[PDB]
């Protein structure tokens, strides 16, 4: 044991994953206006695996489009973000004391 | 022979097909004002 992989867990590949969520989510919302777009989505759990050791997924619309052909549902979008923001600061907050408590180990402070 | 042929526009009913397009084009707008009014609400979940 005693090595930065057993001590930090899952909380530094979670982050990776948490902000290109982000870069996804963020994505839709500028490109809900251009016509034939089609909204992205992201699988966190096939994400989290592959950033551990190391495809396009697409979101059903829940009404028809008025023609232009994009599906993307600004309503749900800003509630992703929203989301993917919270977890990702609980993230930063988890791998953040993964630091602090090794630190405060190898001192004793 | 010795008569000509006016219009048949019914006078009446173009006037009441008036008023009937005026109501239900007022009332689309208003329906694009709620829509942009709900949109104006739904931005604070992003307002962290």
């Amino acid at each position: 044991a005693i090595s930065f992989d057993n001590a930090l867990g899952i909380h530094q590949h979670t982050v990776g994953v948490r902000e290109r969520n982000a870069e996804v989510i963020s994505t839709n919302i500028a490109q809900a206006n251009t016509p034939g777009y089609k909204a992205r989505g992201l699988d966190f759990a096939k994400e989290l695996q592959a950033a551990t050791s190391g495809d396009k997924l697409y979101r059903l619309p829940t009404q028809p489009d008025t023609g232009d052909g994009n599906t993307v549902d600004l309503d749900l979008e800003r509630n992703l973000f929203m989301q993917n923001q919270i977890r990702h600061q609980a993230s930063l907050d988890f791998l953040g004391s993964k630091f602090k408590n090794l630190t405060k180990a190898i001192k004793g402070e | 022979t010795g008569a000509i042929e006016g219009s048949n526009v019914n006078a009446v009913g173009e006037m009441t097909a008036l008023i009937d397009l005026q109501r239900q084009f007022e009332m689309q707008v208003k329906m694009m004002s709620t829509a942009e009014e709900m949109d104006k609400s739904s931005d604070s979940l992003l307002r962290m």
